Protein backbone atom coordinates (compact mmCIF):
# COMPACT_ATOMS: atom_id res chain seq x y z
CA UNK A 1 0.00 0.00 0.00
CA UNK A 2 1.01 3.53 -0.84
CA UNK A 3 2.21 5.83 2.26
CA UNK A 4 -0.21 8.34 3.61
CA UNK A 5 0.02 10.29 7.49
CA UNK B 1 -21.01 10.61 26.75
CA UNK B 2 -19.40 8.05 29.43
CA UNK B 3 -16.87 11.03 29.38
CA UNK B 4 -19.33 13.71 30.53
CA UNK B 5 -18.23 13.94 33.53
CA UNK B 6 -14.43 13.76 33.62
CA UNK B 7 -12.60 17.34 33.38
CA UNK B 8 -11.49 18.06 29.99
CA UNK B 9 -7.89 18.60 31.14
CA UNK B 10 -7.61 14.57 32.80
CA UNK B 11 -9.22 13.22 29.82
CA UNK B 12 -6.34 15.39 27.46
CA UNK B 13 -3.99 13.66 30.83
CA UNK B 14 -5.29 10.49 30.07
CA UNK B 15 -5.23 10.30 25.85
CA UNK B 16 -1.55 10.91 26.66
CA UNK B 17 -1.27 8.27 29.04
CA UNK B 18 -3.26 6.43 26.41
CA UNK B 19 -0.70 6.67 23.86
CA UNK B 20 2.05 5.47 25.81
CA UNK B 21 0.76 2.15 26.27
CA UNK B 22 -0.32 1.94 23.05
CA UNK B 23 -4.58 1.53 24.03
CA UNK B 24 -5.23 3.38 21.21
CA UNK B 25 -9.21 2.90 21.50
CA UNK B 26 -9.03 4.26 24.91
CA UNK B 27 -7.44 7.05 23.71
CA UNK B 28 -9.73 8.05 21.13
CA UNK B 29 -12.85 7.80 23.35
CA UNK B 30 -10.57 9.72 25.51
CA UNK B 31 -10.34 12.07 22.79
CA UNK B 32 -14.11 12.05 21.77
CA UNK B 33 -14.53 13.37 25.40
CA UNK B 34 -12.36 16.46 25.07
CA UNK B 35 -13.83 17.33 22.02
CA UNK B 36 -17.45 16.91 23.19
CA UNK B 37 -16.85 19.26 25.95
CA UNK B 38 -17.25 22.39 23.34
CA UNK B 39 -14.29 24.11 23.13
CA UNK B 40 -11.40 24.52 19.99
CA UNK B 41 -8.52 21.93 20.36
CA UNK B 42 -4.94 23.63 20.31
CA UNK B 43 -2.35 22.28 17.98
CA UNK B 44 -1.10 19.21 20.66
CA UNK B 45 -5.07 18.19 21.22
CA UNK B 46 -5.45 17.45 17.55
CA UNK B 47 -2.80 15.99 16.60
CA UNK B 48 -3.75 13.61 20.05
CA UNK B 49 -7.64 13.29 17.96
CA UNK B 50 -5.67 12.37 14.77
CA UNK B 51 -3.21 9.85 16.34
CA UNK B 52 -6.03 7.69 18.08
CA UNK B 53 -8.42 7.32 15.15
CA UNK B 54 -5.66 6.77 12.48
CA UNK B 55 -4.49 3.63 14.71
CA UNK B 56 -8.07 2.71 15.26
CA UNK B 57 -9.04 3.01 11.61
CA UNK B 58 -5.94 1.55 10.71
CA UNK B 59 -6.41 -1.63 12.21
CA UNK B 60 -9.66 -1.84 11.33
CA UNK B 61 -8.73 -1.74 7.30
CA UNK B 62 -5.32 -4.26 7.71
CA UNK B 63 -8.20 -6.46 9.43
CA UNK B 64 -10.72 -5.50 6.80
CA UNK B 65 -8.17 -6.32 4.09
CA UNK B 66 -6.95 -9.83 5.22
CA UNK B 67 -11.26 -10.88 5.66
CA UNK B 68 -11.62 -9.22 1.94
CA UNK B 69 -8.85 -11.19 0.23
CA UNK B 70 -10.47 -14.66 1.99
CA UNK B 71 -13.75 -13.83 0.50
CA UNK B 72 -12.55 -13.00 -2.64
CA UNK B 73 -10.48 -16.47 -2.74
CA UNK B 74 -14.15 -18.45 -1.92
CA UNK B 75 -15.66 -16.97 -4.73
CA UNK B 76 -12.94 -17.98 -7.32
CA UNK B 77 -13.59 -20.90 -9.48
CA UNK B 78 -13.01 -24.23 -8.24
CA UNK B 79 -13.03 -23.05 -4.06
CA UNK B 80 -15.00 -25.02 -1.72
CA UNK B 81 -18.32 -23.85 -0.44
CA UNK B 82 -17.60 -22.91 3.09
CA UNK B 83 -21.11 -20.85 3.83
CA UNK B 84 -22.14 -17.26 4.75
CA UNK B 85 -19.39 -17.47 7.53
CA UNK B 86 -16.79 -15.65 5.72
CA UNK B 87 -18.99 -12.84 4.51
CA UNK B 88 -20.43 -11.98 7.49
CA UNK B 89 -17.75 -11.85 9.77
CA UNK B 90 -15.80 -9.73 6.37
CA UNK B 91 -19.58 -7.35 7.36
CA UNK B 92 -19.01 -7.41 10.60
CA UNK B 93 -15.57 -5.55 10.57
CA UNK B 94 -16.66 -3.74 8.08
CA UNK B 95 -19.67 -1.81 9.80
CA UNK B 96 -17.46 -1.46 13.12
CA UNK B 97 -14.97 0.44 10.29
CA UNK B 98 -17.68 2.74 8.76
CA UNK B 99 -18.93 2.97 12.62
CA UNK B 100 -15.93 4.58 13.70
CA UNK B 101 -15.74 7.05 10.51
CA UNK B 102 -18.83 8.16 11.48
CA UNK B 103 -18.03 9.44 14.55
CA UNK B 104 -15.33 10.85 13.70
CA UNK B 105 -16.87 12.59 10.55
CA UNK B 106 -19.68 13.27 13.18
CA UNK B 107 -16.78 15.41 15.69
CA UNK B 108 -15.41 17.39 12.99
CA UNK B 109 -19.09 18.54 11.76
CA UNK B 110 -20.58 18.76 15.50
CA UNK B 111 -18.16 21.07 15.43
CA UNK B 112 -14.85 21.52 15.36
CA UNK B 113 -14.75 22.58 11.39
CA UNK B 114 -17.45 25.09 11.58
CA UNK B 115 -15.66 26.72 14.64
CA UNK B 116 -11.57 26.41 12.77
CA UNK B 117 -11.20 29.95 11.44
CA UNK B 118 -6.72 29.66 11.34
CA UNK B 119 -5.66 27.93 8.44
CA UNK B 120 -3.29 25.41 10.02
CA UNK B 121 -6.75 24.08 12.09
CA UNK B 122 -8.77 24.42 9.22
CA UNK B 123 -6.84 22.95 7.20
CA UNK B 124 -6.15 19.96 9.46
CA UNK B 125 -9.65 19.11 9.92
CA UNK B 126 -10.47 19.03 6.48
CA UNK B 127 -7.58 16.55 6.20
CA UNK B 128 -9.39 14.76 8.09
CA UNK B 129 -12.64 14.64 6.46
CA UNK B 130 -10.97 13.70 3.37
CA UNK B 131 -9.32 10.98 4.85
CA UNK B 132 -12.40 9.55 6.81
CA UNK B 133 -14.35 9.50 3.68
CA UNK B 134 -11.44 7.34 1.89
CA UNK B 135 -12.24 4.94 4.41
CA UNK B 136 -15.39 5.09 3.89
CA UNK B 137 -14.84 4.83 0.07
CA UNK B 138 -12.59 1.77 0.43
CA UNK B 139 -15.42 -0.02 1.74
CA UNK B 140 -18.25 1.28 -0.93
CA UNK B 141 -19.54 -1.30 -2.91
CA UNK B 142 -23.59 0.90 -3.59
CA UNK B 143 -25.36 3.33 -4.65
CA UNK B 144 -23.72 5.78 -2.42
CA UNK B 145 -20.24 4.86 -3.53
CA UNK B 146 -19.94 7.69 -6.05
CA UNK B 147 -21.10 10.50 -3.79
CA UNK B 148 -18.47 9.06 -1.30
CA UNK B 149 -15.71 9.73 -3.55
CA UNK B 150 -17.33 12.75 -4.20
CA UNK B 151 -17.40 14.04 -0.45
CA UNK B 152 -13.95 12.73 0.13
CA UNK B 153 -12.77 14.67 -2.89
CA UNK B 154 -14.46 18.35 -2.14
CA UNK B 155 -13.00 18.27 1.78
CA UNK B 156 -9.05 17.45 0.23
CA UNK B 157 -9.61 20.33 -2.29
CA UNK B 158 -10.91 22.77 0.19
CA UNK B 159 -8.39 21.72 2.51
CA UNK B 160 -5.48 22.53 -0.81
CA UNK B 161 -7.16 25.65 -1.57
CA UNK B 162 -6.90 27.71 1.66
CA UNK B 163 -3.57 25.97 2.35
CA UNK B 164 -1.91 27.09 -1.36
CA UNK B 165 -3.43 30.44 -0.15
CA UNK B 166 -2.44 30.48 3.53
CA UNK B 167 0.92 28.21 4.01
CA UNK B 168 4.02 27.83 2.98
CA UNK B 169 4.76 25.24 0.44
CA UNK B 170 6.89 22.78 3.68
CA UNK B 171 4.08 23.34 6.46
CA UNK B 172 4.19 19.69 7.35
CA UNK B 173 0.13 19.75 7.55
CA UNK B 174 0.39 21.10 3.94
CA UNK B 175 2.55 18.27 2.58
CA UNK B 176 0.61 15.59 4.98
CA UNK B 177 -2.41 16.83 2.83
CA UNK B 178 -1.04 16.63 -0.36
CA UNK B 179 0.62 13.13 0.03
CA UNK B 180 -3.01 11.77 1.04
CA UNK B 181 -5.01 13.45 -1.67
CA UNK B 182 -2.53 12.22 -4.15
CA UNK B 183 -3.06 8.32 -2.87
CA UNK B 184 -6.78 9.38 -3.08
CA UNK B 185 -6.43 10.10 -6.59
CA UNK B 186 -4.53 6.73 -7.61
CA UNK B 187 -6.38 4.59 -4.73
CA UNK B 188 -9.73 5.87 -4.88
CA UNK B 189 -10.65 8.10 -8.11
CA UNK B 190 -8.79 6.02 -10.34
CA UNK B 191 -6.20 8.69 -11.83
CA UNK B 192 -2.80 8.02 -11.32
CA UNK B 193 -1.61 10.55 -13.42
CA UNK B 194 -2.77 13.13 -11.14
CA UNK B 195 -1.61 11.47 -8.02
CA UNK B 196 1.65 11.83 -9.79
CA UNK B 197 1.17 15.23 -10.93
CA UNK B 198 0.51 16.49 -7.31
CA UNK B 199 2.62 13.99 -5.34
CA UNK B 200 5.91 15.40 -7.86
CA UNK B 201 4.59 19.38 -8.01
CA UNK B 202 4.34 19.21 -4.30
CA UNK B 203 7.99 17.50 -3.08
CA UNK B 204 8.87 20.23 -5.96
CA UNK B 205 7.78 22.94 -4.30
CA UNK B 206 8.86 21.91 -0.91
CA UNK B 207 12.57 21.47 -1.90
CA UNK B 208 12.32 24.93 -3.36
CA UNK B 209 11.29 26.32 0.53
CA UNK B 210 13.50 24.37 2.36
CA UNK B 211 16.53 27.46 2.39
CA UNK B 212 13.86 29.23 4.28
CA UNK B 213 13.53 26.55 7.82
CA UNK B 214 15.67 25.96 10.72
CA UNK B 215 16.90 22.85 11.38
CA UNK B 216 14.11 21.28 13.37
CA UNK B 217 11.94 22.53 10.50
CA UNK B 218 13.85 21.17 8.22
CA UNK B 219 13.85 17.77 9.90
CA UNK B 220 10.23 17.91 10.03
CA UNK B 221 9.37 18.44 6.49
CA UNK B 222 12.11 16.46 4.76
CA UNK B 223 10.36 13.35 6.82
CA UNK B 224 7.27 13.94 4.88
CA UNK B 225 8.22 14.64 1.36
CA UNK B 226 10.73 11.16 1.79
CA UNK B 227 6.87 9.94 2.01
CA UNK B 228 5.95 11.38 -1.06
CA UNK B 229 9.43 10.73 -3.16
CA UNK B 230 8.08 6.70 -1.26
CA UNK B 231 5.10 6.98 -3.68
CA UNK B 232 6.76 8.27 -6.58
CA UNK B 233 9.01 5.45 -6.63
CA UNK B 234 6.50 3.01 -6.11
CA UNK B 235 4.17 4.10 -9.17
CA UNK B 236 6.46 5.11 -11.43
CA UNK C 1 -24.80 -14.62 25.46
CA UNK C 2 -24.19 -12.82 22.31
CA UNK C 3 -22.71 -15.50 20.51
CA UNK C 4 -26.15 -18.15 21.51
CA UNK C 5 -27.86 -17.85 17.81
CA UNK C 6 -24.49 -18.48 15.61
CA UNK C 7 -23.50 -22.65 15.57
CA UNK C 8 -20.29 -23.87 17.32
CA UNK C 9 -18.84 -24.39 14.04
CA UNK C 10 -19.67 -21.49 12.75
CA UNK C 11 -17.96 -20.23 15.92
CA UNK C 12 -15.00 -21.76 15.26
CA UNK C 13 -14.94 -21.29 11.68
CA UNK C 14 -14.67 -17.24 12.78
CA UNK C 15 -12.53 -17.66 15.72
CA UNK C 16 -9.66 -18.62 13.05
CA UNK C 17 -10.97 -15.68 10.92
CA UNK C 18 -10.56 -13.25 13.29
CA UNK C 19 -6.49 -15.46 14.44
CA UNK C 20 -5.15 -14.87 10.78
CA UNK C 21 -6.92 -10.55 11.33
CA UNK C 22 -5.15 -10.59 14.28
CA UNK C 23 -8.34 -9.55 15.94
CA UNK C 24 -7.97 -11.45 19.09
CA UNK C 25 -11.06 -9.70 21.21
CA UNK C 26 -13.10 -10.91 18.79
CA UNK C 27 -11.11 -14.37 18.67
CA UNK C 28 -11.61 -14.77 22.12
CA UNK C 29 -15.39 -13.84 22.01
CA UNK C 30 -15.95 -16.43 19.30
CA UNK C 31 -14.42 -19.18 21.63
CA UNK C 32 -15.89 -18.12 24.48
CA UNK C 33 -19.30 -18.48 22.90
CA UNK C 34 -18.27 -22.35 21.29
CA UNK C 35 -16.71 -23.34 24.89
CA UNK C 36 -20.31 -22.22 26.00
CA UNK C 37 -22.03 -24.56 23.39
CA UNK C 38 -21.47 -27.44 26.74
CA UNK C 39 -19.88 -29.79 24.22
CA UNK C 40 -16.12 -30.55 25.18
CA UNK C 41 -13.21 -28.92 22.91
CA UNK C 42 -11.07 -30.93 20.62
CA UNK C 43 -6.98 -30.06 20.88
CA UNK C 44 -7.35 -27.62 18.15
CA UNK C 45 -9.99 -25.90 19.37
CA UNK C 46 -8.47 -26.09 23.83
CA UNK C 47 -5.60 -24.02 21.25
CA UNK C 48 -8.01 -21.61 20.12
CA UNK C 49 -8.88 -20.92 22.90
CA UNK C 50 -5.93 -20.49 24.35
CA UNK C 51 -4.19 -18.34 21.95
CA UNK C 52 -7.24 -15.76 22.08
CA UNK C 53 -6.83 -15.22 25.81
CA UNK C 54 -3.25 -15.12 26.19
CA UNK C 55 -3.51 -12.41 23.22
CA UNK C 56 -6.29 -9.77 24.75
CA UNK C 57 -5.02 -10.54 28.46
CA UNK C 58 -0.71 -9.99 27.14
CA UNK C 59 -1.75 -6.46 26.07
CA UNK C 60 -3.53 -5.78 28.72
CA UNK C 61 -0.40 -7.23 31.43
CA UNK C 62 1.63 -4.75 29.16
CA UNK C 63 -0.23 -1.97 29.20
CA UNK C 64 -0.62 -2.00 32.89
CA UNK C 65 3.18 -2.48 33.50
CA UNK C 66 3.54 0.69 31.13
CA UNK C 67 0.99 2.55 33.02
CA UNK C 68 2.65 1.18 37.16
CA UNK C 69 5.72 2.40 36.01
CA UNK C 70 4.97 5.67 35.01
CA UNK C 71 2.63 5.40 38.68
CA UNK C 72 5.79 4.34 40.67
CA UNK C 73 7.63 7.39 39.13
CA UNK C 74 5.15 9.63 40.31
CA UNK C 75 5.67 8.98 43.79
CA UNK C 76 9.19 9.77 43.90
CA UNK C 77 10.49 12.17 46.18
CA UNK C 78 10.92 15.31 43.95
CA UNK C 79 8.21 13.86 41.69
CA UNK C 80 5.44 16.60 40.84
CA UNK C 81 1.59 16.13 41.73
CA UNK C 82 -0.10 15.58 38.74
CA UNK C 83 -3.69 14.31 39.98
CA UNK C 84 -5.57 11.04 40.30
CA UNK C 85 -5.59 10.39 36.59
CA UNK C 86 -2.69 8.38 36.28
CA UNK C 87 -3.97 5.74 39.00
CA UNK C 88 -7.41 6.06 37.86
CA UNK C 89 -6.46 4.73 34.23
CA UNK C 90 -4.19 1.94 36.06
CA UNK C 91 -7.04 0.80 37.81
CA UNK C 92 -9.42 0.93 34.67
CA UNK C 93 -6.75 -1.40 32.82
CA UNK C 94 -6.71 -3.30 36.00
CA UNK C 95 -10.39 -3.75 36.40
CA UNK C 96 -10.53 -4.85 32.63
CA UNK C 97 -6.99 -7.01 32.75
CA UNK C 98 -8.91 -8.71 36.03
CA UNK C 99 -12.43 -9.01 34.09
CA UNK C 100 -10.67 -11.35 31.08
CA UNK C 101 -9.35 -13.08 33.84
CA UNK C 102 -12.33 -14.11 35.59
CA UNK C 103 -13.99 -14.78 31.97
CA UNK C 104 -11.35 -17.24 31.51
CA UNK C 105 -11.11 -18.74 34.93
CA UNK C 106 -15.18 -18.51 34.55
CA UNK C 107 -14.97 -20.98 31.61
CA UNK C 108 -12.26 -23.58 32.89
CA UNK C 109 -15.02 -24.03 36.22
CA UNK C 110 -17.80 -23.94 34.82
CA UNK C 111 -17.35 -26.69 32.69
CA UNK C 112 -14.37 -27.35 31.25
CA UNK C 113 -11.84 -28.84 33.81
CA UNK C 114 -14.68 -30.83 35.42
CA UNK C 115 -15.36 -32.74 31.82
CA UNK C 116 -11.72 -33.33 30.72
CA UNK C 117 -10.44 -37.09 31.51
CA UNK C 118 -8.06 -37.29 29.30
CA UNK C 119 -4.79 -36.31 30.67
CA UNK C 120 -3.81 -33.72 27.67
CA UNK C 121 -6.47 -31.78 28.11
CA UNK C 122 -7.08 -31.44 31.76
CA UNK C 123 -3.43 -30.91 31.99
CA UNK C 124 -3.68 -28.02 29.55
CA UNK C 125 -7.43 -26.28 31.81
CA UNK C 126 -4.96 -26.50 34.64
CA UNK C 127 -2.62 -24.48 33.26
CA UNK C 128 -3.95 -22.06 32.37
CA UNK C 129 -5.83 -21.90 35.23
CA UNK C 130 -2.51 -21.56 37.27
CA UNK C 131 -2.07 -18.69 34.35
CA UNK C 132 -4.80 -16.80 34.51
CA UNK C 133 -4.63 -16.69 38.64
CA UNK C 134 -0.90 -16.02 38.08
CA UNK C 135 -1.90 -12.85 35.87
CA UNK C 136 -4.36 -11.84 38.80
CA UNK C 137 -1.54 -12.24 40.84
CA UNK C 138 0.70 -9.72 39.32
CA UNK C 139 -1.67 -6.87 40.00
CA UNK C 140 -2.86 -8.52 43.37
CA UNK C 141 -2.34 -6.07 46.22
CA UNK C 142 -4.75 -6.94 48.71
CA UNK C 143 -6.59 -9.37 51.90
CA UNK C 144 -6.79 -11.96 49.27
CA UNK C 145 -3.15 -11.57 47.40
CA UNK C 146 -1.86 -14.74 49.31
CA UNK C 147 -5.24 -16.49 48.22
CA UNK C 148 -5.18 -15.63 44.74
CA UNK C 149 -1.07 -16.71 44.70
CA UNK C 150 -1.95 -20.35 46.45
CA UNK C 151 -4.82 -20.48 43.53
CA UNK C 152 -1.99 -20.41 41.10
CA UNK C 153 0.19 -22.58 42.98
CA UNK C 154 -2.45 -25.15 43.63
CA UNK C 155 -3.99 -25.56 39.90
CA UNK C 156 -0.54 -25.80 38.29
CA UNK C 157 0.96 -28.65 40.93
CA UNK C 158 -2.00 -30.44 40.15
CA UNK C 159 -1.20 -30.13 36.14
CA UNK C 160 2.10 -30.87 37.30
CA UNK C 161 1.28 -34.42 39.38
CA UNK C 162 -1.11 -35.23 35.91
CA UNK C 163 1.75 -34.87 33.60
CA UNK C 164 4.59 -36.48 35.29
CA UNK C 165 2.34 -39.81 35.74
CA UNK C 166 0.90 -39.60 32.11
CA UNK C 167 2.76 -37.65 29.34
CA UNK C 168 6.81 -38.37 28.49
CA UNK C 169 8.65 -35.40 29.64
CA UNK C 170 8.85 -33.81 25.50
CA UNK C 171 4.98 -33.91 25.53
CA UNK C 172 4.76 -29.53 24.82
CA UNK C 173 1.97 -29.40 27.22
CA UNK C 174 4.79 -30.94 29.90
CA UNK C 175 6.75 -28.66 28.97
CA UNK C 176 5.08 -25.45 28.59
CA UNK C 177 3.34 -25.84 31.78
CA UNK C 178 6.73 -26.30 33.56
CA UNK C 179 8.29 -23.38 32.31
CA UNK C 180 5.20 -21.61 33.25
CA UNK C 181 5.78 -22.95 36.50
CA UNK C 182 9.20 -22.15 36.97
CA UNK C 183 8.35 -18.49 35.87
CA UNK C 184 5.63 -18.68 38.77
CA UNK C 185 8.06 -19.60 41.35
CA UNK C 186 10.57 -16.88 39.97
CA UNK C 187 8.38 -13.80 39.43
CA UNK C 188 5.17 -14.39 41.75
CA UNK C 189 6.07 -17.04 44.08
CA UNK C 190 9.69 -14.99 45.54
CA UNK C 191 11.42 -18.67 44.99
CA UNK C 192 13.91 -18.03 42.52
CA UNK C 193 16.04 -21.46 43.41
CA UNK C 194 12.55 -23.73 43.06
CA UNK C 195 11.96 -21.97 39.13
CA UNK C 196 16.04 -22.49 38.42
CA UNK C 197 15.64 -25.99 39.67
CA UNK C 198 12.40 -26.55 37.66
CA UNK C 199 13.44 -25.37 34.44
CA UNK C 200 16.75 -27.88 34.54
CA UNK C 201 15.69 -30.28 35.60
CA UNK C 202 12.66 -30.48 33.12
CA UNK C 203 15.30 -29.28 30.11
CA UNK C 204 17.58 -32.29 31.01
CA UNK C 205 14.66 -34.64 30.99
CA UNK C 206 13.40 -33.65 27.84
CA UNK C 207 16.80 -33.90 26.78
CA UNK C 208 16.91 -37.61 27.45
CA UNK C 209 13.76 -38.29 25.59
CA UNK C 210 14.37 -36.73 22.14
CA UNK C 211 15.59 -39.84 20.90
CA UNK C 212 12.56 -41.30 20.85
CA UNK C 213 10.42 -38.37 18.60
CA UNK C 214 10.13 -38.22 15.15
CA UNK C 215 11.50 -35.38 13.41
CA UNK C 216 8.16 -32.97 13.66
CA UNK C 217 7.90 -33.93 16.75
CA UNK C 218 11.37 -33.10 17.73
CA UNK C 219 10.71 -30.14 16.66
CA UNK C 220 7.55 -29.33 18.57
CA UNK C 221 10.09 -30.30 21.68
CA UNK C 222 12.98 -28.38 21.23
CA UNK C 223 11.33 -25.06 20.45
CA UNK C 224 10.03 -24.81 23.90
CA UNK C 225 13.05 -26.35 25.77
CA UNK C 226 15.38 -23.28 24.10
CA UNK C 227 12.57 -21.05 26.52
CA UNK C 228 13.22 -22.97 29.17
CA UNK C 229 17.31 -22.61 28.30
CA UNK C 230 16.85 -19.00 28.01
CA UNK C 231 15.31 -18.29 31.20
CA UNK C 232 18.10 -20.35 33.22
CA UNK C 233 20.35 -17.81 30.99
CA UNK C 234 18.28 -15.02 32.47
CA UNK C 235 18.36 -16.32 35.73
CA UNK C 236 21.91 -17.35 36.36
CA UNK D 1 10.86 -10.73 31.66
CA UNK D 2 10.90 -14.08 31.46
CA UNK D 3 9.50 -16.44 28.60
CA UNK D 4 6.02 -18.53 29.19
CA UNK D 5 3.80 -19.91 26.58
C1 LIG E 1 -1.30 21.25 15.24
C2 LIG E 1 -0.72 20.96 13.90
O1 LIG E 1 -0.97 21.65 12.95
N1 LIG E 1 0.07 19.94 13.75
C3 LIG E 1 -0.28 18.64 14.32
C4 LIG E 1 1.02 17.96 14.65
C5 LIG E 1 1.86 17.74 13.38
C6 LIG E 1 1.52 18.73 12.27
C7 LIG E 1 1.29 20.09 12.92
C8 LIG E 1 3.33 17.66 13.78
C9 LIG E 1 3.19 16.13 13.79
C10 LIG E 1 4.37 15.38 13.19
N2 LIG E 1 3.86 14.14 12.64
C11 LIG E 1 4.35 13.62 11.52
O2 LIG E 1 5.22 14.19 10.84
C12 LIG E 1 3.70 12.34 11.10
N3 LIG E 1 2.24 12.48 11.09
C13 LIG E 1 1.54 13.47 10.49
C14 LIG E 1 2.10 14.50 9.71
C15 LIG E 1 1.29 15.47 9.12
C16 LIG E 1 -0.06 15.41 9.31
CL1 LIG E 1 -1.15 16.59 8.56
C17 LIG E 1 -0.63 14.40 10.05
C18 LIG E 1 0.16 13.44 10.64
C19 LIG E 1 4.03 11.28 12.13
C20 LIG E 1 5.51 10.86 12.09
C21 LIG E 1 5.76 9.74 13.10
O3 LIG E 1 5.88 10.39 10.80
C22 LIG E 1 5.70 11.41 9.81
C23 LIG E 1 6.11 10.78 8.47
C24 LIG E 1 4.24 11.87 9.76
C25 LIG E 1 1.87 16.26 13.02
C1 LIG F 1 -4.36 -29.90 22.09
C2 LIG F 1 -3.01 -29.83 22.72
O1 LIG F 1 -2.71 -30.52 23.65
N1 LIG F 1 -2.13 -28.99 22.24
C3 LIG F 1 -2.50 -27.61 21.95
C4 LIG F 1 -1.63 -27.17 20.81
C5 LIG F 1 -0.15 -27.20 21.23
C6 LIG F 1 0.13 -28.18 22.36
C7 LIG F 1 -0.72 -29.42 22.10
C8 LIG F 1 0.70 -27.37 19.97
C9 LIG F 1 0.88 -25.85 19.94
C10 LIG F 1 2.28 -25.38 19.58
N2 LIG F 1 2.49 -24.10 20.24
C11 LIG F 1 3.67 -23.77 20.74
O2 LIG F 1 4.65 -24.54 20.74
C12 LIG F 1 3.72 -22.43 21.39
N3 LIG F 1 2.61 -22.28 22.35
C13 LIG F 1 2.29 -23.17 23.33
C14 LIG F 1 3.02 -24.33 23.64
C15 LIG F 1 2.61 -25.17 24.67
C16 LIG F 1 1.50 -24.84 25.40
CL1 LIG F 1 0.95 -25.85 26.75
C17 LIG F 1 0.79 -23.69 25.13
C18 LIG F 1 1.18 -22.86 24.10
C19 LIG F 1 3.50 -21.38 20.32
C20 LIG F 1 4.70 -21.25 19.37
C21 LIG F 1 4.44 -20.13 18.35
O3 LIG F 1 5.89 -20.95 20.08
C22 LIG F 1 6.20 -21.98 21.01
C23 LIG F 1 7.49 -21.54 21.73
C24 LIG F 1 5.07 -22.16 22.03
C25 LIG F 1 0.38 -25.78 21.38
MG1 LIG G 1 -14.42 21.60 33.79
MG1 LIG H 1 -21.59 -3.63 4.41
MG1 LIG I 1 -2.52 21.27 -10.19
MG1 LIG J 1 -26.09 -26.44 16.45
MG1 LIG K 1 -7.66 -2.45 41.67
MG1 LIG L 1 11.14 -31.49 42.23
Amino acid sequence: FPATV
Amino acid sequence: GAMGSMERASLIQKAKLAEQAERYEDMAAFMKGAVEKGEELSCEERNLLSVAYKNVVGGQRAAWRVLSSIEQKSNEEGSEEKGPEVREYREKVETELQGVCDTVLGLLDSHLIKEAGDAESRVFYLKMKGDYYRYLAEVATGDDKKRIIDSARSAYQEAMDISKKEMPPTNPIRLGLALNFSVFHYEIANSPEEAISLAKTTFDEAMADLHTLSEDSYKDSTLIMQLLRDNLTLWT
